[PDB]
């Protein structure tokens, strides 16, 4: 090095290149796949971060783990962009991603530091993965009969294996069973704002339910509410987007009187104005009245005087859960109110739940919407178990747009390297050692469930290798025997598209990793 | 183990991962499991002195230096400043359970921490922390069943009050208004009672004012059906007092209306104001006319008003209030049975309230007035006044008593009641230890580490009363194995019997369940929690 | 803070007139009738003076001290807000009383009357005391 | 011991009573040996360097 008197890059540039940075990225990635290991299995345990604020995330969720933690090294946030992606397309297996990733990158470190040409190298990841999702598309078991029972028995197994890793795994029949029911209500797109997620402290797991209609927490009533009943037996619902307040006509309004009797006729205007939209809501029939715009304390004792139930502010997720449950629709304005933008339900009641107020549309017959109450002694409590559902939610979805399920507890896994393993047994020798990389990385997760557990995994490692070997698809870590067993019979079933996604995404960030070979840091602009 | 890994490369080259990972710290592993049982355990052991009629409060003071002494286990977790996450676990899961059921709220915190005192030993002896877990929730099943068996039905009727009474006095016993015990208890009732939807349906919070003045005495307090009001009537010289009032409820103010949108009146010459003149003072006397037509003998506002509409109020013997505020105007409303007029032109007689009396109250050398308004024909709002010789104790009457109302409310919810102290619990561990001897092996452990950590509390409530824990807990315990009892507690008053029939000792079985499902579900959530990344 | 000069400069605008005598100041607020002015101390008590007379109408103290002070114009004598104590309060100069108070220094009343910001170092609704 | 309420006196003389009873057992449980048996003391050298 020579002092150049005039530097080429600007002052403070830091640049590292070779195989050294190679080594130091594989090293990194490591590190961030060290950090969401005991996540993984029924087995697994939650982790705790707690940001500047002082706030603490609990979860058991690899994709959130991951984001909370602030990760810097340029090549170590590919794991994370990378369980993002998982998320996003899947929603579940944000931590298988980032382990095989990392064991990729772990099994062909030795060879990058022989001097390997990284290129081979992503050849090779790029040939073994499209055989390994053939083969996966090959193997999955699906069933060409598709009658309701069958389904739903699926769909509910897929759900309980989705959901026996959270610390809501005791009530995980139940959870499966309620996030299908769930599920199964939407029309057609699966969306998820219309599956409403309420949590309410106080009250156990068990006292969580699931309303066919639409639940919201009652929204800052005005005086005069508490005279309103509270319970209906056919109440035809009235969906609004007006302000039923004593206001100015228009913000640029000016109203230029020069007489009293004008003063009084204006002011009466303004009242018959208000009392004219009150007596055309009323008129309609609708017994329960819900705004998006704020409801003053005229309209409110004006429908209490009718017998009748207002709730203004509604939030816009709640109204429109309330329109596809119903079947109404929001209206503007109030001058054609007929039965037809007018919902409907059975029963509408307001109840106390754990120190709450909630308004409850249940008895919908044809409702599109579905809502959960979710009950926890804490507010992470309640968090984590919103993001379990969620997951669950996920599998349950995707399972819909395809029953192609294979056995999971690492059997797939198994029978992949197993297969790759004959693959890699047959080609020359450069490519051959890559590829049974590849196979052997493919080994991690069966690996860490056995850790996990605490079992030792070298034994069950080769119970399962021995018993794939001779004859077996989906032999798999059976955690409760500390032995192995058939998942396929065990009903421990996965969505063929998430061991798929998750191949694909470890894969391109093996490859994208490896391709990298200098890195280049700018110097820091204003740092204050 | 502590702080991460620091390598900085094995090639000299820096090495950086997270950004300030130098400042920020990690615990992996078994120890942060010790740590989070240990923080658990200290929150309970001092939460376990305040458990139990001889339980001692707690003197909390604030930021502010305000101070507040009480019993509550969820107001003094509120109030505590920790640091801790699992202290602030177990701050959430207290007011969890005040929130669910108001009740137990030191109860939970004292069942978690034993159960996470014994889940140490059992992690010290090679048992994953999820078997535990999965252990407890096995123990707490059998618990709640046990419990469903052991329930005893009470009547919620309002002609035989003798077991909501006997209830509320179990609640309000470890309080420091067990001086006032049976008139607090009687209060709580009548108030839960008179306002509640009889179809086993929810109790209305809101319809239940709680207002506390200083002064008087302890004794004091008293159950109003009708409403309390911090006001007066608005003129000195009007009476203080109205018999047979016909009430007026206004929420418009007693002035010359004003549209809301932006106006401008012109005056373009002296007749137009004269007649505008003209206009305002015949508007004040219409407005006084058109309330006085109703043949009402009083008004509420709420807006206030200005000093014409003041004179011509006491110029035709009509009292009046001012700047009533919206929650009393909705509760004056429904007690009295009258409706809430937004204009003078739509008031009415059948929209009048009724009031057999409404007076002013004085309160010694204080200046203050606060009006009152009771006596109404069949009033669905009550109001519980509380009176006492310091502010402090005011705030403790204010949250007994809303135990209290609690717990009638639960009741009122679920009639189904378990005896307390201390024998639910003794009874659940039994429960527990003779369904472990059936389990296999691996589970007997987590089963009988649940029934210890359940007979912790009659070890606490023995403690307290200053009897030998073991030995009181051990008779006891062997008292209700010898005879079909599972009522039998801790005699912490000394009244000579064990039995709590007799002593007339009750809880509420949805208060003991909601007590043992939230504690299992949240011991099970901070076993599972293995590492902690604060910065 | 905002001192205007002392001689104003001018040439008999007839605005030169200005009182600004300061016998009490942190909140000196003009009301919406001129002929009173609204000021503000470090004692714990809100001053109303008439500009013309040039006398204190009437002193209000309910709270520590005060800093901020808001008026809703209505007469200059409906009402008038202060949220210097933690204690928001709202005051009626037809009766000199606290009218309504919520106990939770740049407190700012709505134009519609209906609610007013308590911006510290939220809307609360005077219809409902929330 | 202590949490169940327990006076850390009775615990000393309890522990002193079964530091005796288990001082009995394990004198019951012994085996005598001899110096001139090279076999016991080569076990006894190996075992005590099993754990370096
Ligand atoms: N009952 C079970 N028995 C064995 N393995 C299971 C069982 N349930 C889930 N698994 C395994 O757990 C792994 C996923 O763990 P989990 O934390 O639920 O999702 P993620 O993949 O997002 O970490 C899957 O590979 C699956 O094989
Ligand atoms: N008269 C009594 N005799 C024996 N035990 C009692 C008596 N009154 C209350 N207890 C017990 O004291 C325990 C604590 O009750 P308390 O302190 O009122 O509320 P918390 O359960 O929130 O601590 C209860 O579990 C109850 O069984
Ligand atoms: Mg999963
Ligand atoms: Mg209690």
């Amino acid at each position: 090095m020579m002092p150049t008197p005039v530097i080429l890059l600007k002052e403070g540039t830091d640049s590292s290149q070779g195989i050294p940075q190679l080594v130091s990225n594989i090293s990194a990635c490591q590190v961030i796949a060290e950090a969401v290991r005991t996540t993984l299995g029924p087995r697994g345990m939650d982790k705790l971060i707690v940001d500047g604020r002082g706030k603490a995330t609990i979860s058991n969720d690899g994709a959130t783990i991951l984001k909370l933690l602030d990760v810097v090294h340029p090549a170590a946030k590919t794991l994370v962009d990378i369980a993002k992606s998982q998320d996003a397309e899947v929603g579940d297996g944000t931590t298988s991603v980032t382990l095989l990733a990392a064991e990729f990158l772990k099994q062909v470190k030795p060879y990058v530091e022989e001097g390997l040409h990284p290129q081979i190298i992503i050849r090779a990841f790029r040939t073994a993965t499209q055989l390994a999702v053939n083969k996966i598309k090959e193997i999955a078991v699906t069933v060409k009969k598709a009658d309701k029972v069958e389904q739903r028995k699926l769909l509910e197994k897929c759900a309980m294996t989705a959901l026996s890793s959270k610390l809501i795994s005791q009530q995980k029949a139940f959870f499966a069973k309620m996030v299908v029911d769930a599920v199964m209500m939407l029309d057609d797109l699966l969306q998820l704002k219309m599956i409403g997620i309420k949590k309410v402290q106080g009250g156990a797991l068990e006292d969580s339910q699931l309303v066919a209609g639409v639940a919201f927490k009652k929204t800052f009533s005005y005086a005069g509410f508490e005279m309103q009943p509270k319970k209906y037996h056919n109440p035809k619902i009235a969906l609004l987007n007006v302000e039923l307040e004593l206001k100015a006509e228009k913000d640029n309004a000016e109203i230029r009187v020069h007489t009293v009797e004008d003063y009084q006729a204006i002011v009466d205007a303004e009242w018959n104005i208000l009392y004219d939209k009150l007596e055309k809501i009323h008129h309609s029939g609708a017994k329960v009245v819900l705004s998006k715009l704020p409801i003053g304390d005229v309209a409110t004792q004006y429908f209490a005087d009718r017998d009748m139930f207002c709730a203004g502010r509604v939030p816009e997720e709640d109204l429109k859960r309330t329109m596809m449950a119903c079947g109404g629709s929001i209206q503007t304005s109030v001058n054609a109110l007929s039965a037809d933008v007018l919902g409907r339900c059975q029963v509408f009641e307001e109840t106390q739940i754990g120190g709450e107020r909630y308004n409850f549309f249940t008895g919908c017959p044809k409702a599109k919407t579905c809502t959960f109450i979710l009950r926890g002694g804490a507010e992470q409590f309640m968090e984590e178990t919103e993001r379990s559902l969620h997951d669950a939610i996920m599998i349950v979805r995707r399972a819909i747009k395809n029953d192609s399920v294979v056995a999971g507890g690492g059997a797939i896994e198994m029978e992949l390297s197993k297969y790759l393993r004959d693959y890699s047994r047959t080609i020359p020798g450069k490519q051959q050692l890559l590829i049974g990389a590849y196979a052997k990385a493919l080994e991690i997760i069966p690996r860490q469930l056995c850790d996990n557990a605490g079992f030792d995994a070298t034994n069950i490692l080769n119970k399962l290798r021995a018993r794939h070997a001779q004859g077996g698809t989906w032999y798999g870590v059976d955690i409760n025997n500390e032995d192995i067993a058939d998942n396929f019979e065990a009903f421990v079933w996965e969505p063929a598209m998430v061991r798929i996604n998750a191949l694909t995404a470890a894969s391109e960030a093996a490859c994208l990793i490896v391709s990298v070979d200098e890195t280049i840091k700018n110097p820091r602009s204003t740092v204050d | 183990a502590s702080m991460g890994t620091l390598a900085f490369d094995e090639y000299g080259r820096p090495f950086l991962i997270i950004k300030d990972q130098d400042r920020k710290s990690r615990l992996m592993g078994l120890e942060a499991l010790k740590s989070h049982i240990m923080a658990a355990k200290a929150v309970a052991n001092t939460m376990r002195t305040s458990l139990g009629p001889n339980g001692l409060d707690k003197m909390m003071v604030d930021k502010d230096g305000d101070v507040t002494v009480t019993n509550d286990g969820a107001t003094i977790l509120s109030m505590m400043d920790v640091d801790h996450q699992i202290a602030k676990l177990m701050v959430e899961l207290s007011k969890s359970q005040d929130d669910e059921i108001g009740d137990g709220t030191t109860g939970v915190v004292v069942l978690a921490g034993a159960l996470l005192e014994e889940a140490e030993q059992l992690l010290d002896r090679g048992i994953h922390p999820i078997r535990i877990a999965d252990g407890y929730e096995q123990a707490a099943r059998v618990a709640i069943e046990h419990l469903d068996k052991i329930s005893d039905s009470v009547l919620v009727d309002i002609k035989d009050t003798e077991p909501l009474i006997q209830t509320a006095k179990t609640t309000l016993g470890s309080k420091v208004v067990n001086s006032c015990h049976r008139q607090m208890a009687e209060i709580a009732v009548n108030a839960v009672l008179t306002v509640a939807d009889m179809e086993r349906r929810d109790v209305d919070f809101e319809l239940i004012k709680v207002e506390g003045k200083v002064g008087g005495r302890l004794e004091d307090t008293k159950l109003i059906k009708g409403v309390i009001v911090d006001k007066d009537f608005s003129h000195p010289q009007m009476p203080k007092k109205v018999e047979d009032a016909k009430i007026a409820i206004l929420t418009c103010p007693f002035e010359p209306p004003k549209p809301k949108t932006k106006h401008k009146l012109d005056v373009t010459s002296v007749e137009d104001y004269k007649a505008l003149q003209k206009y305002e003072k015949e508007k004040f006397e219409e407005m006084i006319q058109q309330i006085k037509e109703t043949g009402a003998n009083l008004a509420i506002c709420q807006w206030g008003f200005d000093d014409e509409a003041n004179h011509l109020l006491l110029q035709n013997n009509l009292p009046a209030v001012r700047w009533v505020g919206g929650p009393e105007i909705e509760l004056i409303a429904i007690a009295t049975g009258g409706r809430i007029v937004p204009r003078f032109s739509e008031l009415t007689a059948e929209k009048l309230g009724f009031a057999g009396l409404v007076q002013e109250i004085s309160f010694g050398t204080t200046k203050d007035k606060m009006l009152v308004i009771e006596q109404c024909k069949n009033s669905r709002a009550v109001t519980i006044f509380i009176r006492g010789g310091n502010k402090m104790i005011i705030e403790e009457a204010k949250r007994s008593l809303h135990d209290a109302l609690c717990v009638i409310r639960n009741l009122i919810r679920d009639n189904r009641v378990v005896y307390g102290g201390g024998a639910a619990e003794i009874s659940c561990a039994l429960a527990v230890s003779q369904e472990a001897d059936k389990c296999p092996t691996l589970e007997q452990y987590a089963m009988r580490a649940f029934a210890d950590a359940l007979e912790v509390i009659p070890m606490a409530l023995s403690e307290n009363s200053g009897m030998n824990p073991i030995q009181t807990m051990t008779e006891v315990r062997a008292r209700q194995v010898k005879e079909m009892n599972p009522a039998l507690g801790i005699d912490c008053l000394h009244k000579g019997t064990n039995d709590m029939k007799q002593q007339h000792v009750i809880e509420t079985l949805i208060g003991k369940k909601q007590q043992i499902s939230l504690a299992t579900q949240m011991v099970r959530m901070i076993l599972k929690i293995d590492d902690i990344r604060k910065p | 803070c905002s001192v205007y000069p002392l001689t104003f400069d001018k040439n008999e605008n007839m605005a030169a007139k200005k009182k600004s005598v300061a016998m009490h100041l942190s909140a000196c607020s003009f009301t919406n009738s001129d002929m009173q002015i609204l000021t503000a101390s470090g004692d714990g008590t809100c001053a109303l003076w008439d500009v013309e007379s040039g006398q204190l109408l009437q002193s209000f103290h309910g709270h520590a001290d005060v800093l901020c002070l808001d008026l809703a114009p209505s007469e200059t004598g409906n009402t008038f807000v202060s949220g210097g104590d933690k204690k928001a309060m709202v005051w009626d100069m037809r009766s000199g009383q606290c009218v309504q108070a919520f106990e939770t220094n740049s407190v700012r009343y709505y134009p519609s009357g209906d609610a007013f910001a308590s911006g510290s170092d939220r809307l609360y609704d005077l219809r409902a005391d929330r | 011991l202590l949490q169940k309420g327990i006076h850390p006196t009775i615990i000393s003389e309890s522990f002193q009573k079964a530091l005796e009873k288990g001082i009995e057992i394990l004198t019951d449980m012994s085996r005598p040996v001899e110096l001139s048996d090279r076999e016991t003391l080569l076990n006894s050298a190996t075992t005590s360097l099993n754990s370096k």
